[PDB]
RNA sequence: CUGACGGAGCAACGCCGCGUGAGUGAUGAAGGUCUAUCGUAAAACUCUGUUAUUAGGGAGAACAUAUGUCACAUCUUGACGUACCUAAUCAGAAAGCCACGGCUAACUACGUGCCAGCAGCCGCGGUAAUACGUAGGUGGCAAGCGUUAUCCGGAAUUAUUGGGCGUAAAGCGCGCGUAGGCGGUUUUUUAAGUCUGAUGUGAAAGCCCACGGCUCAACCGUGGAGGGUCAUUGGAAACUGGAAAACUUG
RNA sequence: ACUUAUAGAUGGAUCCGCGCUGCAUUAGCUAGUUGGUAAGGUAACGGCUUACCAAGGCAACGAUGCAUAGCCGACCUGAGAGG
């Protein structure tokens, strides 16, 4: 999840990119050790490492654990660049991450601590799953939902396609893996999964 | 599963049928690909007949019935 | 001398096995020429008993008999007692 | 670039020799002849301390180590860092190869490595010339 | 507009009867994202507007990629001295592979979809030439058959 | 003179370097095949056959097109006595993604690079003429 | 009888199953490189069982002359036989990260006046080490920090695909010149071979693929890809191939 | 529940083949080099010891010497040849 402290990360990443943020109670320009000075210029590797500044805080898309489905379906369909950005957010921790039941970024992964256990499957109090065609994070085994997860049944509506909250479970999992639109705005494709293969 | 018609030519011979026939084939190496032709020697035998000074023949792979020699066949082309 | 054998690559989570005709003086693992398939004696994985022992049941008059407590699998069948 | 004489007569590769030839080796006494090992880990037991003065490119002052490896031959080292281990006669973990700017020496010391710990004047390094239990 | 990315920024001086005079050697890439890029010999001692100094005189020498649909119809490993590049067709979403400022004459052409590598050289004074010749040996889908003398559909 | 066509092959491109044609060349029974099956595509001014015995004489007369530019931009043989490379008629390669042509002898008469792909016939497939 | 095969201190050796803080929070202080920075630092409130007080813990599975007459069987299978352990659940912290600028991805400086000294090819302190001694961390991270050295595509520094000739690091003392690599034109007698192929279609666990058992990962499986001229030698003479000559001016 | 005319079989294999690396600071070739000819015998032909005689058998092509001396489903791995 966090691994430190975050909210200075307005000028580190872009933002967590799927909320409102904790950006500007102050001067949010200077990223580090530049307060009386100019901006940060451009490169590709400065660009690339900016990309992954907005990958490893955006989600818990930790290195040496996430590129893997990119190379795994590098035998499956399409130049895997946008496949990746829809291969890092096509999980039940993402079909339920935009579902709006969290208030910490960790609470779409911790939607199931004692929240959504058995999505047609076995009780799994985890962040992630294997979100195949029609794969949810659905109702609890001996419970249904909690007062830290069901306290946000539709805390923000219009949550994306394949997150069509049929509530009191607080998740929606309409069809399949998700079309990567309804996710970070200023992100690219050949600067998500065409920076990694080298 | 039968026995081939191995063939060849002759080079020399010694007392009372120390006979032979030449062996060769078309093939190449696995590395630098040239059609260089190649050979190795054999061991057939007769009473004294299949021998030097022209014995273009056939040979066999059977029971030798022999010392370390191996062949019983002579199926010819011609003589000199 | 002939006995039953099995294959090994990577899984279980339910007592599994296989059908083959290996040597007598050897362990459970053995080499198989005419692969007939495998066997699932876990009473849960019914979709894994695709054994087509066509050369393993031909030892009836060649040299074979239920041994090593393996007659239970042959108990359901009855392609023996031809003599 | 003609292939007839290429199976008649072949070619070579490049010509290179690997790094630290008198290293990655453990000298026999029972059978008297060395082992070609490329071992990960090894020891160092000391014969002198050693120091030569004439340094142009740096043009400051710092010494090194003269530590002998097995059974009668010259083996030489250097201590790259700001830490002076005014010591000898140790039993260590070798570091293999040479650091920049010392010819002929290819043998070194890991931080800690069973003999001492290191130059304890370091606390920010947390990973250089002796640095254990350092608040991150 | 040309995405006016600095190519290369090089120093020479001329030794004189006094204190030698420096300069900064540069140009700019002039990229329509359609296949051509030219250059301006902005021979001067200024770094940032040598970019502009090439936007001035670039259009004297730009040559066409005879584009095929996001691709090139035939395969090339040419060079006009040393710097060479390999180019092929490819599926229109492929992943993009390139070297230097020929990320500005492969990523700025009517292809984008290649397996393109720079065979051998990959320098600020060879990538251009390498790709320049790669593109000078091309042809459209209806014109080989005429210097040939037929219609093109007479090859398959 | 052991290959009766050898240099003569690229003499197309090493004669039409600046689009030129003053080069008369000698014959074969495949110098009744080298220059006779690309006139199938309007490539030569005239080679109808060799009209002599002893593998004689022939005007090369290399047609040049409407863009003025090298009808034969470049050309190599990759099939010469001393370089015998024999492949099948299936993966006969892609001659510049099919931009070029081949004219060559086969194991069932005489074909082109328009036949190997749709007849499975051929032996020492030769060159890439463009 | 196992000492064949088994029952395991487990080495954080493999890497994973995931667990050690939460709803967090107005910018929030007594401020640690800088002199607003990581400070949405903090507190003190609450949330998950999953570590921990107990508990019953029986996951698999079918064994056997006389039982009556090689298909085969009962009055005959719990050391680890207690796992899935939801379980109320307090708050039972996830060591510490490197260089610390720019490339290998890094942030600034007092110490430092060349005294110690920085340094993966490039590369740094002599009075502002945007390197060092040390100090609050941004790029990667949380069972992980610097190092240990082996071939891989990368190394196109093998050249089977991907090798220079005057010149890097490279051409004949040449009259001479065995073996043979190569070795005129056209028809060629060949009917071997390539064209490629009827066939044999003889198995594979898995193959150019995918999938199903499994708390997903340790541990098993359908095999349509015929098992790679394997059990038959081929028809195309366009030819390296049992090889008859003719052409001549070379 | 004994011993035999007989069997399907077990490791193998009597053996055939391509499997079967390097050292040119090792070519005038081993006397058995060429192969026929033995009383013999191993479930097994036969210079395998012996049975009889002539070597140029070789021949500048690796005779021969000769240095690590397992192979083969495995693993990192190439685009592919496979290496």
């Amino acid at each position: 999840r966090f691994r430190g402290s975050n909210w200075k990360k307005s000028r580190r990443l872009g933002i967590s990119l799927s909320g409102t943020g904790k950006e500007l109670e102050k001067r949010p320009y200077a990223p580090g050790q530049h307060g009386p000075n100019q901006r940060k210029k451009l490169s590709e590797y400065g660009l690339q490492l900016r990309e992954k500044q907005k990958l490893r805080y955006l989600y818990g898309m930790t290195e040496r654990q996430f590129r893997n489905t990119f190379d795994i379906a590098g035998k499956k369909f399409g130049v895997h660049g946008e496949n990746f950005m829809i291969l890092l957010a096509s999980r039940l921790d993402a079909v339920v991450y935009s579902l709006g039941l969290a208030r910490t970024r960790r609470q779409a992964r911790q939607l199931v601590n004692h929240g959504h256990i058995l999505v047609d499957g076995k009780r799994v109090d985890i962040p992630s799953y294997s979100v195949k065609p029609g794969q949810t994070i659905s109702v609890r085994e001996k419970s249904q939902k909690l007062n830290i997860i069901v306290e946000s049944v539709e805390i923000n509506n219009f949550v994306p396609e394949y997150l069509n909250f049929d509530a009191d479970s607080l998740t929606g999992t309409f069809v399949r893996l998700p079309e990567r639109s309804e996710l970070p705005a200023e992100i690219n494709e050949q600067l998500i999964v065409e920076y990694y293969s080298r | 599963n039968d026995r081939k018609v191995y063939v060849g030519k002759v080079v020399s011979d010694k007392m009372d049928k120390t006979i032979t026939v030449l062996v060769e084939t078309y093939k190449t190496h696995k590395l630098y690909g040239k059609r260089v032709k190649y050979s190795k020697k054999y061991k057939t035998h007769d009473e004294n007949n299949s021998a030097k000074l022209g014995d273009i023949v056939k040979i066999q792979e059977t029971r030798p019935l022999s010392a370390t020699k191996r062949f019983r066949l002579v199926e010819i082309v011609e003589e000199s | 001398a002939v006995k039953i054998r099995l294959t090994r690559l990577g899984s279980k989570r339910n007592p599994f096995y296989r059908i083959v005709v290996a040597d007598a003086r050897s362990p459970r693992d053995g080499r198989i020429i005419e692969q007939i398939g495998t066997y699932n004696p876990t009473s849960a994985n019914a979709p894994e008993i695709k054994v087509d022992e066509a050369l393993a049941l031909k030892w009836l008059n060649d040299g074979a008999k239920p041994t090593d407590t393996v007659h239970n699998i042959l108990s359901k069948e009855g392609i023996m007692k031809k003599f | 670039p003609t292939i007839n004489q290429l199976v008649r007569k072949p070619r070579q590769s490049k010509i290179k020799k690997s790094d630290s030839p008198a290293l990655n080796k453990g000298f026999n006494s029972k059978k008297k002849k060395f082992t070609d090992l490329n071992s990960p880990q090894k020891r160092g037991v000391c014969t002198r301390v050693g120091t030569m003065t004439p340094k142009k490119p740096n043009s400051a002052l710092r010494k090194y180590a003269r530590v002998r490896l097995s059974n009668n031959i010259e083996i030489n080292a250097y201590i790259p860092g700001i830490g002076h281990n005014l010591q000898e006669h140790s039993v260590v973990l070798v570091r293999g190869g040479r650091v920049k700017d010392l010819p002929g020496v290819r043998y070194h010391i890991v931080r800690g490595a069973l003999d001492t710990s290191g130059v304890d004047g370091r606390r920010q390094g947390r990973s250089l010339y002796g640095t254990k239990k350092p608040k991150n | 507009e040309f995405e006016e990315r600095v190519v290369t920024i090089n120093r020479v001086a001329k030794v004189v009867k006094g204190g030698r005079r420096f300069r900064f050697t540069a140009l700019v890439v002039v990229g329509d994202k359609n296949g051509r890029v030219g250059f301006g010999t902005g021979k001067a001692q200024e770094v940032p507007e040598a970019i502009k100094k090439a936007v001035e005189a670039a259009k004297k020498d730009l040559v066409v990629v005879p584009r095929v649909e996001g691709t090139t119809p035939h395969t090339i490993t040419g060079r006009y001295g040393s710097g060479s590049v390999f180019m092929k067709p490819a599926a229109p979403g492929t992943g993009v592979i390139a070297g230097g400022p020929v990320r500005a004459v492969l990523e700025l052409a009517g292809i984008t979809d290649i397996l393109s590598k720079s065979l051998g050289s990959n320098t600020p004074i060879n990538m251009v030439r390498a790709t320049i010749d790669g593109l000078q040996n091309l042809k459209n889908a209806e014109d080989v058959a005429k210097l040939r003398g037929k219609t093109v559909e007479e090859l398959y | 003179m052991t290959d009766p066509i050898a240099d003569m092959l690229t003499r197309v491109r090493n004669a039409n370097m600046v689009r030129h044609e003053k080069l008369e060349l000698p014959a074969s029974n495949i110098k009744k095949e080298i220059a006779e099956i690309l006139k199938s595509e309007g490539f030569i001014k005239n080679v109808e056959y060799v009209e002599d015995d002893k593998q004689g004489v022939l005007r090369l007369f290399l047609k040049y097109g409407q863009n003025d530019e090298r009808v034969i931009t470049g050309l190599k043989r990759i099939s010469k006595p001393g370089l015998r490379v024999y492949a099948k008629a299936s993966e006969m390669p892609k001659v510049l993604n099919g931009l070029g042509i081949a004219l060559v002898s086969t194991s069932e008469g005489v074909i082109t690079d328009k036949e190997a792909r749709k007849r499975n016939v051929g032996g020492e497939i030769i060159a890439y003429v463009w």
